[PDB]
Parts: structure tokens; C-alpha cells; sequence
């Protein structure tokens, strides 16, 4: 789709591995904000979103938390607590034509910028100083949206770039799609390490005897220590108690 | 800041407004 | 009408277990003791109600007078509405741009044009029954939570459960409710007659952001709660973190009186660039021999322009002309 | 530019057959977006391979599509009567005109 | 199922015009991609223009470049070509196809599978 | 050191960060000390087909 | 690799240079040379860095 109204579609309740995505598109960015690649293989998430679009190659840039630019103003824009990763690869080869691909535009003209992550796909005439001109174009009173006409010959920096977004939030929500990593056997009453749905620890794991609510995933005492975790399997509520140490 | 007599005792407050005039802000100066 | 609402509308905001402990959160609140509007369910069935920022509804009926309701930003179907619809069953969920009749038809059991439908959803029905919602919109979620006890709002304190968080996107703004009858007829349009129900009435309320002190038991349930704001005996319990305060002058906040104007003082705009002696020239130059004049170290205006020349082409590379008063550059050329 | 495609075949009941379909280094190959089509007298041709191994519905597996280079070839297995009919390949290209078509095969069955 | 028939065409004289219409049924033709297939007597078929779904990208025949306007009416659902300043040359039969991927997530070549009815024109005295 | 790579992997070349260059194929310590050099080279390593 | 790709899938020849400044014994420099050593004043030295 194009950048004027691009396309979002969720993505949840399966098995996720982020190690195919290294095949397709030579990928001459991908990073991310709030984790690293190399360890996306393992964390559960909340509910990643996937938002596909067609945008100029100076402007790659512009998608980046809180930059200015005219990509990020009124077109489409993200948040400046963004978490997670962007990802572009030139393809310069599928949409560009001879003469202009005039088929990918963009809002040149907007009242005011626009809050993170809205698009807005109304098609008006700017005004001009005086009653907007109804169906004209003076002075100003300009089409809203100017096609980009892309051609096989231009300099890299204004040939397409096809992007796609990820973003996704990890305060340990009930987790809906996790890496791949396989399950083990549960072990009581031993000092262990655990991995408990994304959440990494240590202490000893006793049966609890407090009354979780149905709708709750994780126990707290006070300071943030996590006191007790719901098991994601046979959902058995766990208590988590350090083991013994002292001064000597 | 809030002057209160207790909240065992009673709930009525009175308010003291530290340096400010209410000419400007039962009132006493 | 008008009628307080007392000590209610807490609930759970989080979802995550805390025991025994006191905790202050900042989130939209029903602010206590505030008036909440009061609207019956006889006939005329219902009238609109703002969607301002979320709605504490609370319904009193023993007869299942109250089934529904619609949301959505207007009853066209240029925009996608929402749906919820009770039934003896379950709730159907629906999101389709359905363009709505002039009035919500009365359940003979649906009277509405078209849909496009994007998202849909059913789960089971939300059924001297004190039925309490509350309806909450901000952050590309629409959150239900809900309690249903025994028996005028009572004085008796209770908090809320979330017991669904739809994650469609639809921009919310008018709310109304859905309304039914026993063999009663449906019809797109109807006078204030309408049907014989059950005795009933339906109370409305709205949330503001609000800081809290919430008391958890030890069971894990909020007890009792102290808005931070009301008044200073509040704002005192909240600043200790303590439900009792002994005798004594404490400290709380600070005030500080906010700014009535913004006012913006600059030079009177003065030696100006000339422009009008560029486009008003009388003889020009010849192509292969264009003219460059360099133009700097004044106070240039792109306002003037539009006075001359109808302006059969008028277009820039770069910069956008609304914009173009702005700038500072370094030295403009013509 | 466009696709060279032989005149016609010929082949009795139980026979496979083969065709090629040649092309510039610019709309066979390079895209691998190379089609096929059929077309019985008086009816709008027909698709029957595209995608080159992607067989569309209803096409009987006896059609099978290669691209190697820029040459492309179809292959037909089990000669039956329907054959009686017009082919077809077509792809899409990236200068201006987005089609170019061959010249067209008769698939005659003795 | 979904059929595409045709009509406008048939005899003219040369150095007239002509409009095209397409009628698209079994789906809607507001929202799929369309071009044109022109067949010459006893030739194969040939490329003669393309809609978008956009409506703002359209794509011609070169040879017939400056000319054979094309527009959609999606209050009447039809498509409609007009020939014209027609030539001798241009006798031929007319096909309106649609695009087959027309969807946003099909990860799958373009391919034309509804073909149109098609009518014949020819111009000459 | 001397091998040859991809050209959108030249950030992945650094001590202990991520990619898939700098995890298992070939890695340099946590503490490293030095200078890195890549050039693209198309004209001398790269034949047709 | 075939010499028509996006610029991440092109290759890269690559050398590493690594080398440790504990100051250890000085085994290369010469941009400079070497000065008469001097005793008693208030001086500014430079010994192999
Ligand atoms: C009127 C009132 O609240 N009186 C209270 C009394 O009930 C309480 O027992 C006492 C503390 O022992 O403080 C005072
Ligand atoms: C009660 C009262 O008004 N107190 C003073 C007043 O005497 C004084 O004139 C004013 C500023 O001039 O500030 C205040
Ligand atoms: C004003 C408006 O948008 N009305 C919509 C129309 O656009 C859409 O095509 C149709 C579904 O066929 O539903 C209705
Ligand atoms: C973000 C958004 O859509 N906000 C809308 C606003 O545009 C509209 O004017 C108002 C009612 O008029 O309701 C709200
Ligand atoms: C002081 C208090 O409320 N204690 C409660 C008790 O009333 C309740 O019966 C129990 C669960 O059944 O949880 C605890």
C-alpha cells in the first residue's frame, strides 16, 4: 500500500521466529528500539502489529522515534516511545516504471500533524487565504496528494523503498505469541533458575496458597519483586522465595 | 498546608495558605 | 435530571495480584460524590448521550428491560459503529458501519441498512440486580468491566472487574442505548408511545483522570479507596499514604496562579527586500542572457505575492510555499 | 519484444508434447511472471499455466511449465480431445506495456 | 459465475470514434484492476490499456498512445473505453480481463483469469 | 584479519553485537581494541551467473 | 553473489587490525624521531608515547 494509507494487520496466537525473516529482501536496514535482534528469538509478547508501506529513500530515516521531516509530520508517524523494529529493503525493481510509477502518493498539505500511529485518507483541497476554491487549484488550493512517479533512472536516494514495521509491548501481558524455545519439566522446593513465560529468575518454587483472580498473570510484593507467577501450562499458581543466604 | 484536630476526633480542617495575601489568593491575616 | 454518585466506580486497573498493601495510581476515575445525569427507559425510546471520555453506567431493572447498545461517531454509515448486543445466550460484538435508522430500533428483531463488518466477536451474555458497567476508550481499546450485586445508588462500597478489553479502533464519540418490550412491534420509526415495560431507570456517568489510594485486603480485593483530589482532608491522607491522620499541620501541595495570555514582542517589522521590483519589472532580460540578482541581509515577506500576476504557474522544489515565511537562509537569489 | 511462439504440434492419444516460448532478458527472464493460455475457437483464450509451476484450478496435472534462463517451455502429458485449440504465453515486463504476448501454438491431436 | 460482457463496438468509418462498455458481474468492478486485450483476425492477442484500483495510475497501448481514452463509472459498476480518431488498421476484436491478485496479502504473480466477452470492431468504408 | 562479507552486515562487525555476523560465524572479544576496513568489492570477486 | 542486487546483498573484502597500548614493549612507530635526553629541569617527555 502506499504510505498515505498504509495497511495493518495483527498478528498473534502462533509460534513466532524471527529467524526466517534474514531470507527474503537483502534488507539494507534492519534495527530495532528496546531489544536486540539476536535475542528477539526468545521474549513472549503482548500483540505485534505489522504495518507495510511504499515510501522515498530519503526519507527512511524519517521513521525513527520523534523525527521531523515531512514523511513523520502528516503521512505517518510513530510514537516517541517506540519499542521494537523497522526494516527496509530497496526494491527498485517491481515499482518503478518508465515515465513515472504514478501510483504511490503522499499528503503534502496538512492543518495540523497528527497524533501516532492515526491516518487520515480524506482527499481535500488545500486552501488559499479565503473560502477553500471548491474543485480548483489557484495560488495555493493544491491537490492534497502528489504522486510520487517513480522511475527506473533516479539517484537511489529517491528510488522506492518498500518498509515494513513491527511493534509490540513487553510488560508481560498475557502472553500471546513467544519464540520458539521448548518447554521443561517443572521441578518444586529447590533453589532453581526459572524462565517463566519471559520473566527470568531465580529462588525456590513452592505451592501457593493465594488466590489469584482469573484474569490476573503475575503476583508482586512490594518494590516490584515478583513475588508469585502463574504456571503457563497447567496454570497452577507458584510462589517464588530466594533461596537462603546470610553474612559470615 | 491543612490544620486538622485528628481524624478520631473530628473531620472539620482549616487551610493556611503560606505567603500569600487572600486579597489575592472565615479568613483571618 | 441530577443525582450524586457516591463512593463508586473503583476497579481493578492493572490486573496484577497485590495483598495487604496501599498503592497510588494515576487513571481515570469516576471523581466521588459527583452528579451523574439520570435518563428513564418508559419511552422517548432513549435520547443521545455524549461519549466524552468513558461512561460509569449503571443500570437498576429486575426484567430485562435494558439489552444493548451502539456506539460509533455518527448514525451514517460513513463510519465504522459498534455494536453490543445482549441477549438470554450471548453478546454479539460487531464492528461495521452499519448506518443506523433515525431512532435504535426497539427489540421484530432488527431494524438497520447495511454493514461492511471488520471485526466480530461473541462470547457469553452479560446476564433488586444492581448492574454496574463501566465503558472506558483512550488507548485504541474499548475495556468493559462489570459487577452485578443485590440490593438510589447505595452508599455500600464495591469495585469493579475488567472483564473484556476490545482492541478495535473505532474514534468513539455518541453512545446510546439499546431498549426491548414483551409482543411489543418494531418499526423504523415511532412516536414518544411506545411499549408497557417492567419499573426500571438507568443512571449515566462520567470519568476524569484522578489519582487514587487504593487499599487491597489481605484477600486481595480493594476495600476502600480516597480520591487524592476532592478536598484537603483527602489530599492530607493521600500526601501520608496513610487512611488515618493524627492531630497535627502537614505540608501538602503548593499552588501557583496560572497564566491568563501569551504575549509576543518583536521589532516593528521594517526594512523590507524588494520584491516588487523584481515581478514589476517593466523590460526583462533575454533567456540566454537570464538576469541573477542577489538578494539578502533584509526582511523578505511571501505574503504580497498573491496580489500580482493571476499566477498561471506558481511552484517550488523543496520547501512548501505556507511554510516558506519561516525559514532563515543564508543568501536567495532570483 | 515479444514472445516467439511456434506454429503446432502434433501427436496421437497416450503422446506428451512439449512447447517453447523464448524471450528477451527483460520480461521472461528476470521476473519469472511467464503465463500461459488456451483458447478453443469462438470462447476469450483461457489461462493454463502461470507462475510457471504454479497450475492454476481445474488444469489437468498433464500441463507442466519450466522457465530456465530466458527460454521458457510448457509440457503437455496425455493426449485426450479438448486439446483441439489455441496457446498462448504471456508475461509481464518492466519498461512501458506491461504485456507482451507470443505468437500462439495449435495443439492439433490425430 | 462472474462474467465480463461487452458492448459498443462494431462497424465504423474511419477517421471516427467509438466508446467501449464493459459490464462486470459476479464482483465488483470498483475495486479490481483492469486491461484491455485487443485481438487482430488471425493474429495472438495484444495489450491495450490498464486501470489501476487506484484509479490514478493508467496505462496505455503504445500504439494507440494519444488516443483509446479509458474511465470507470462506479455509479453504473461498468467499465467504458472509447476509441477514438479510429485508423484501417485497428480492425480487431476487443477484450476487457481483470487481474487476478487484486487482494493485499497474496504473495502470488499477476495473472489474468476473467477474460471479457469480447466484440469486434471494424473500420473501413 | 582478513575474509570477505555481505554489505549490509558492516554494523554487525563489532565486539558482542547483534545481527548474525557477530554471534557465531566469527566473533571478536567483548573488549576489543583496533580498527576495522570493509570495501565492497564487485569488480574482482563476483562473475556472471 | 551476481552484479545486479540491492546494495545489502553486494559483498565486502574486510581486514581487521588489532593491537594492544598497555604500552608494552614498543615493536613499531616512526613518524618522529628522538631527542638528547635531559636531567634536572622541569621537563615535558614523550617516552614511546
Ligand atoms: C466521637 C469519637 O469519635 N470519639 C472517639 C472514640 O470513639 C474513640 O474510642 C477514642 C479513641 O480511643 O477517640 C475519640
Ligand atoms: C489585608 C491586606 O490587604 N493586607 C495587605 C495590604 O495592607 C497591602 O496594601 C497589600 C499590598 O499593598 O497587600 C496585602
Ligand atoms: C458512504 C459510503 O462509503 N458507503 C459505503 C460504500 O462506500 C461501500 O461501497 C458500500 C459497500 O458496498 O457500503 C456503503
Ligand atoms: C480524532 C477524532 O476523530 N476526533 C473527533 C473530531 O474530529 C470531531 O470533530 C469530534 C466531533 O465533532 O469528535 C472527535
Ligand atoms: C477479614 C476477611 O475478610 N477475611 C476473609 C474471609 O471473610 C473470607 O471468608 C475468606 C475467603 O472465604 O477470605 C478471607
Amino acid at each position: 500500500a502506499s504510505v498515505y494509507a498504509w495497511n495493518r494487520k495483527r498478528i498473534s496466537n502462533c509460534v513466532a521466529d524471527y529467524s526466517v525473516l534474514y531470507n527474503f529482501a537483502p534488507f539494507f536496514a534492519f534495527k530495532c528500539y528496546g531489544v536486540s535482534p539476536t535475542k528477539l528469538n526468545d521474549l513472549c509478547f503482548t500483540n505485534v502489529y505489522a504495518d507495510s508501506f511504499v515510501i522515498r529513500g530519503n526519507e527512511v530515516s524519517q521513521i525513527a522515534p520523534g523525527q521531523t521531516g515531512n514523511i513523520a509530520d502528516y503521512n505517518y508517524k510513530l510514537p516517541d516511545d517506540f519499542t521494537g523494529c523497522v526494516i527496509a529493503w530497496n526494491s527498485n525493481k517491481l515499482d518503478s516504471k518508465v515515465g513515472g510509477n504514478y501510483n504511490y502518493r503522499y499528503r503534502l498539505f496538512r492543518k495540523s500533524n497528527l497524533k501516532p500511529f492515526e491516518r487520515d485518507i480524506s482527499t481535500e483541497i488545500y486552501q488559499a487565504g479565503n473560502k477553500p476554491c471548491n474543485g480548483v487549484a489557484g495560488v495555493n488550493c493544491y491537490f492534497p496528494l502528489q504522486s510520487y512517479g517513480f522511475r527506473p533512472t533516479y539517484g537511489v536516494g529517491h528510488q522506492p523503498y518498500r518498509v515494513v514495521v513491527l511493534s509490540f509491548e513487553l510488560l508481560h501481558a498475557p502472553a500471546t505469541v513467544c519464540g520458539p524455545k521448548k518447554s521443561t519439566n517443572l521441578v518444586k522446593n529447590k533453589c532453581v533458575n526459572f524462565n517463566f513465560n519471559g520473566l527470568t529468575g531465580t529462588g525456590v518454587l513452592t505451592e501457593s496458597n493465594k488466590k489469584f483472580l482469573p484474569f490476573q498473570q503475575f503476583g508482586r510484593d512490594i518494590a516490584d519483586t515478583t513475588d508469585a507467577v502463574r504456571d503457563p501450562q497447567t496454570l497452577e499458581i507458584l510462589d517464588i522465595t530466594p533461596c537462603s543466604f546470610g553474612g559470615v | 498546608s491543612v490544620i486538622t484536630p485528628g481524624t478520631n476526633t473530628s473531620n472539620q480542617v482549616a487551610v493556611l495558605y503560606q505567603g500569600v495575601n487572600c486579597t489575592e489568593v472565615n479568613v483571618f491575616q | 435530571a441530577y443525582t450524586n454518585s457516591f463512593t463508586r466506580g473503583v476497579y481493578y486497573p492493572d490486573k496484577v495480584f497485590r495483598s495487604s498493601v496501599l498503592h497510588s495510581t494515576q487513571d481515570l476515575f469516576l471523581p466521588f460524590f459527583s452528579n451523574v445525569t439520570w435518563f428513564h427507559a418508559i419511552h422517548v425510546d432513549n435520547p443521545v448521550l455524549p461519549f466524552n471520555d468513558g461512561v460509569y453506567f449503571a443500570s437498576t431493572e429486575k426484567s430485562n428491560i435494558i439489552r444493548g447498545w451502539i456506539f460509533g461517531t455518527t448514525l451514517d454509515s460513513k463510519t465504522q459503529s459498534l455494536l453490543i448486543v445482549n441477549n438470554a445466550t450471548n453478546v454479539v460484538i460487531k464492528v461495521c458501519e452499519f448506518q443506523f435508522c433515525n431512532d435504535p430500533f426497539l427489540d421484530f428483531r432488527v431494524y438497520s441498512s447495511a454493514n461492511n463488518c471488520t471485526f466480530e466477536y461473541v462470547s457469553q451474555p452479560f446476564l433488586k440486580n444492581l448492574r454496574e458497567f463501566v465503558f472506558k476508550n483512550i488507548d485504541g481499546y474499548f475495556k468493559i468491566y462489570s459487577k452485578h450485586t443485590p440490593i438510589d445508588l447505595p452508599q455500600g462500597f464495591s469495585a469493579l472487574e475488567p472483564l473484556v478489553d476490545l482492541p478495535i479502533g473505532i474514534n468513539i464519540t455518541r453512545f446510546q442505548t439499546l431498549l426491548a418490550l414483551h409482543r411489543s412491534y418494531l418499526t423504523p420509526g415511532d412516536s414518544s408511545s411506545g411499549w408497557t415495560a417492567g419499573a426500571a431507570a438507568y443512571y449515566v456517568g462520567y470519568l476524569q483522570p484522578r489519582t487514587f489510594l487504593l487499599k487491597y485486603n489481605e484477600n486481595g480485593t480493594i476495600t476502600d479507596a480516597v480520591d487524592c483530589a476532592l478536598d484537603p482532608l483527602s489530599e492530607t491522607k493521600c500526601t501520608l499514604k496513610s487512611f488515618t491522620v493524627e492531630k497535627g499541620i502537614y505540608q501538602t501541595s503548593n499552588f501557583r496562579v496560572q497564566p491568563t495570555e501569551s504575549i509576543v514582542r518583536f521589532p516593528n517589522i521594517t526594512n523590507l527586500c524588494p520584491f516588487d521590483e523584481v515581478f514589476n519589472a517593466t523590460r526583462f532580460a533575454s533567456v540566454y542572457a537570464w538576469n541573477r540578482k542577489r538578494i539578502s541581509n533584509c526582511v523578505a515577506d511571501y505574503s504580497v505575492l498573491y496580489n500580482f500576476a493571476p499566477f498561471f504557474a506558481f511552484k517550488c522544489y523543496g520547501v512548501s510555499p505556507t511554510k516558506l515565511n519561516d525559514l532563515c537562509f543564508t543568501n536567495v537569489y532570483a | 519484444s515479444a514472445l516467439t511462439q511456434p506454429a503446432s504440434v502434433s501427436g496421437s492419444p497416450g503422446q506428451s508434447i512439449t512447447i517453447s516460448c523464448t524471450g528477451t532478458s527483460s520480461d521472461v527472464g528476470g521476473y519469472n511472471y511467464v503465463s500461459w493460455y488456451q483458447q478453443h475457437p469462438g470462447k476469450a483464450p483461457k489461462l493454463m499455466i502461470y507462475d510457471v509451476s504454479n497450475r492454476p484450478s481445474g488444469v489437468s496435472n498433464r500441463f507442466s511449465g519450466s522457465k530456465s534462463g530466458n527460454t521458457a517451455s510448457l509440457t503437455i502429458s496425455g493426449l485426450q480431445a479438448e486439446d483441439e485449440a489455441d496457446y498462448y504465453c504471456s508475461s509481464y515486463t518492466s519498461s512501458s506495456t506491461l504485456y507482451v504476448f507470443g505468437t500462439g501454438t495449435k495443439v492439433t491431436v490425430l | 459465475q462472474v462474467q465480463l460482457v461487452e458492448s459498443g463496438g462494431g462497424l465504423v468509418k474511419p477517421g471516427g470514434s467509438l466508446r467501449l462498455s464493459c459490464a462486470a458481474s459476479g464482483f465488483m468492478i470498483s475495486d479490481s484492476y483492469m486491461n484491455w486485450i485487443r485481438q487482430p483476425p488471425g493474429k495472438g492477442l495484444e495489450w491495450v490499456s490498464y486501470i489501476s484500483s487506484n484509479g490514478y495510475a493508467i496505462y496505455y497501448g503504445d500504439s494507440v498512445k494519444g488516443r483509446f481514452t479509458i474511465s470507470r463509472d462506479n455509479a453504473k459498476n461498468f467499465l467504458y473505453l472509447q476509441m477514438n480518431s479510429l485508423r484501417v488498421e485497428d480492425t480487431a476484436v476487443y477484450y476487457c480481463a481483470r487481474e487476478q491478485p487484486g487482494g493485499y496479502y497474496d504473495s502470488s504473480g499477476y495473472r489474468l483469469d476473467p477474460w471479457g466477452q469480447g466484440i469486434l470492431v471494424t473500420v473501413s468504408s
